[PDB]
């Protein structure tokens, strides 16, 4: 309950870090298959 | 979890939720787990895009851990703020800002053979008051030679412009005779040391003059946000901020299963823990277990 | 020989992160005194077994250097874990590479393709993509060449690992990176950039690379 | 039964770089037609080649690859 920790109380809360991670988990595996299937 | 490339960026990082998953990954390797192979592929367009979106996961908690020195007297809170952003960029995989923006110039103008083109491809990275002050000096040299000034340098028509654009740089306030001698150096290390100490005198006066302009804009933004907010009645304020809080919780609760929205609402619970642990003992603050 | 004899008895006054950089600096300085490495690893190996997450991976990789060069063995739970933490701390030096080292490593990998014979541009660049074998601890080696079972690693050390004076010889950590791969089966040919980029043309850069491989592995 | 075309590259070609390009462009003509060649240099291309077939153009330069790379990345990040 109370008296959580220190190493997880040092977390900055409403930073992005996971909307950034949501893009890179849906941009990087979606652009890996773009240049392996790429013809002009 | 980490995908073996995020954990390599979070080794040198020092923010809390990245140091929590590294210490969880380091505890697994002690318990007989095999480290996976680092991927020997993903060509230079994909690799610099992974660097862009992995440095952004080290920068973004690190920016929120750096207190802005708003409304402080002196340069040392501004130099603390710039030094915290330097060590954040060094942990996120960036080099010095001098090395990282000069790499940006040589990347933007790899194919530009005329000096009018380097003033038109590096327009986003140089000041528009300094892009204009080098376009007027360009046309004063473009009128004399009656020809496009080429981006070669050993042409004598180049240093017709380069000795005139150096006069602009000292007019703007930056010693270009000191900056050029730092990136070229000298033979002896004793005379390279006194041009180093005159370069970093400019450099420390450059980022502190740039961090303070970033602070003086946050000071001016919060002052115009507050004076717009102090002109309302309180009942308008209480229902405008309860509407924006409710519009942003339903933005996070309609998206479920996403890692960002689950961790968003876990932080809404962690703010409510902070307000509950202060109400138990307000003279001591939040209860930290030790 | 008095600094290392001071560590034989007073290796209980040191923190476990302080005892790593003592033994790492002894293994880099060529210490044979195993009574120090018996004492210095008596600080760290209980502390890693106490909490493995306490030391950072930059300090855990210095323990894999120290337990390899003087050879003083760690526990099997610790030494297997610390060797895995050298693969992690080597890729973080490779992912966050200075990009003038990347401009150098891709230049040394090209000049080691010219030395093994490639006079055209599609046959130079087809070779440098084959030199990127994975190290056995999980890492990535940028120039890893194999002829049968004899492996030669070419390591480039730009300026950050060179001494800042006028002789400009490489610092002690490049011998750490050599002798750990050398215990993994490689013949490390170290090429410094104060010497490599002083050459005027690409085939002269190839003969300095090939002189560095023949000096280390004479069959190549 | 030839095909007149001109190839613009970034650097002057090697004799293995030419034979590697020639069988790569010979599937852009739908026969056993030997496209003869013509070499041109433009280092505004960041490596690669363009084949000016005088009716059609195939842009396999990397300067068009990195420019079509960024346009694909800038469209996913506006949707994701």
């Amino acid at each position: 309950a109370d008296a959580k920790a220190l190493d997880e109380l040092r977390k900055p809360k409403f930073s992005s870090k996971y909307l950034i991670q949501h893009v890179s988990q849906k941009l990087i595996p979606a652009v890996k298959e773009w240049e392996k299937s790429y013809q002009p | 979890a980490v995908s073996k490339k995020e954990v390599l960026y979070f080794l040198s990082s020092k923010d809390a939720e990245s140091s929590t998953a590294v210490k969880s990954y380091l505890k697994s390797l002690y318990a007989g787990a095999q480290v996976e192979a680092t991927e020997t592929d993903a060509s230079e367009l994909i690799a610099q895009l992974e660097k862009k979106y992995l440095s952004a996961q080290v920068v973004e908690p690190g920016v929120h851990n750096i207190a802005l020195p708003l409304g402080e007297s002196g340069s040392a809170p501004v130099k603390r703020y710039a030094a915290e952003l330097f060590n954040l960029g060094a942990q996120a995989g960036f080099e010095c800002p001098f090395i990282e923006v000069s790499k940006k110039f040589g990347q933007e103008t790899a194919t530009s053979e005329t000096v009018k083109d380097v003033l038109n491809k590096t327009k986003s990275y140089v000041s528009a008051d300094y892009n204009a002050a080098l376009n007027e000096v360009l046309s004063s040299v473009e009128a004399e030679i009656n020809g496009p000034v080429l981006f070669d340098g050993k042409t004598e028509g180049f240093k017709k412009f380069a000795a005139k654009a150096k006069a602009v740089a000292v007019s703007r306030g930056l010693p270009a005779d000191t900056i050029l001698a730092y990136c070229a150096g000298s033979a002896n290390e004793d005379a390279a040391d006194k041009v180093s100490k005159e370069f970093f005198t400019w450099f420390e006066s450059a980022y502190t003059a740039d961090a303070a302009a970033e602070v003086k804009a946050i000071e001016a933004e919060a002052a115009s946000i507050l004076d717009r907010h102090l002109a309302k009645p309180v009942a308008q304020i209480r229902k405008e901020q309860a509407s924006a809080y409710a519009s942003l919780l339903k933005r996070a609760e309609t998206a479920k299963g996403a890692k960002w929205a689950e961790k968003y609402l876990e932080d809404v619970k962690a703010v409510q823990w902070f307000d509950a642990s202060v109400a138990e003992a307000p003279a001591s603050g939040p209860k930290v277990a030790a | 020989k008095a600094i290392v004899d001071a560590l034989k008895a007073s290796a209980g006054d040191l923190a476990p992160a302080q005892a790593v950089e003592a033994a790492y600096g002894l293994a880099l300085s060529g210490a044979t005194d195993a009574e120090a490495f018996k004492a210095l690893f008596g600080v760290v190996a209980p502390a890693i077994e106490k909490a493995p997450d306490a030391l950072e991976v930059s300090s855990l990789a210095q323990l894999h250097v120290a337990s390899t060069i003087s050879g003083a063995k760690l526990p099997a739970a610790v030494g297997s874990f610390v060797a895995k933490a050298f693969g992690l701390a080597a890729d973080a030096a490779r992912l966050k590479r200075s990009s003038a080292e990347s401009a150098l490593v891709a230049d040394v990998a090209a000049a080691t393709a010219v030395a093994f014979g490639a006079q055209y541009r599609p046959e130079v660049a087809s070779a440098v993509a084959s030199y990127v074998k994975t190290a056995p601890d999980g890492s990535v080696l940028d120039i890893a060449i194999t002829k049968g079972d004899a492996k030669v690693l070419v390591q480039a050390v730009p300026s950050s690992l060179l001494t800042s004076t006028t002789p400009a010889k490489p610092l002690g950590h490049v011998a750490a990176y050599s002798k750990v791969r050398e215990a993994q089966g490689y013949a490390v040919a170290v090429v410094p950039a104060n010497e490599f980029e002083a050459l005027p043309d690409q085939k002269a850069k190839a003969q300095y690379v090939l002189a560095a491989i023949k000096k280390v592995a004479p069959s190549f | 039964k030839e095909v007149y075309c001109t190839v613009i590259t970034a650097e002057p070609l090697d004799k293995l770089e030419r034979v590697e390009l020639t069988k790569k462009a010979e599937k852009f003509v739908d026969a056993g037609f030997k496209l003869v060649m013509q070499e041109k240099i433009d280092k505004k291309l960041l490596g690669g080649f363009v084949i000016e077939f005088s009716d059609r153009r195939v842009d396999m330069s990397t300067a068009k690859k990195v420019e079509e790379f960024n346009n694909f990345v800038n469209k996913l990040v506006l949707s994701i």
